[PDB]
């Protein structure tokens, strides 16, 4: 029933390095995400105790969410940039695992999963 | 599961 600790964010043993693509990441792609109207929703961990949603973490074991990834960016946790990308892809699919089509929420992620893929059409090269 | 929010 009582929410978990949020995901890891920041561990000193994961090597660092900052990326053409990890900038892009933090600095276009969660930031035009983060500014979205729809974007609320994922701005942090699902607090299912405060939301009424006793069975949310009984059904999601590998949450996630927008805040989470811009601590894991800031904290360059990420060393491939994919990595990154699989945690917004964790968070959509998380979102379409738990709601349900017509729910206004799996609207919303729609349109952010949408504009997640057309920016990372735009990922800069690589060194 | 999460309600309106539009
Ligand atoms: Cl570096
Ligand atoms: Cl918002
Ligand atoms: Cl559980
Ligand atoms: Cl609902
Ligand atoms: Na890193
Ligand atoms: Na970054
Ligand atoms: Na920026
Ligand atoms: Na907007
Ligand atoms: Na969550
Ligand atoms: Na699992
Ligand atoms: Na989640
Ligand atoms: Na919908």
């Amino acid at each position: 029933s009582m929410n978990p600790p949020p995901p890891e964010t920041s561990n000193p043993n994961k090597p660092k390095r900052q990326t053409n693509q990890l900038q892009y990441l933090l600095r276009v792609v969660l930031k035009t995400l983060w500014k979205h109207q729809f974007a609320w929703p994922f701005q942090q961990p699902v607090d299912a105790v405060k939301l009424n949603l006793p069975d949310y973490y009984k059904i999601i074991k590998t949450p996630m969410d927008m805040g989470t990834i811009k601590k894991r960016l800031e904290n360059n946790y990420y060393w491939n940039a994919q990595e990154c990308i699989q945690d917004f892809n964790t968070m959509f699919t998380n979102c379409y695992i738990y709601n349900k089509p017509g729910d206004d929420i799996v609207l919303m992620a729609e349109a952010l999963e949408k504009l997640f893929l057309q920016k990372i059409n735009e990922l800069p090269t690589e060194e | 599961r999460k309600g309106v929010k539009s």
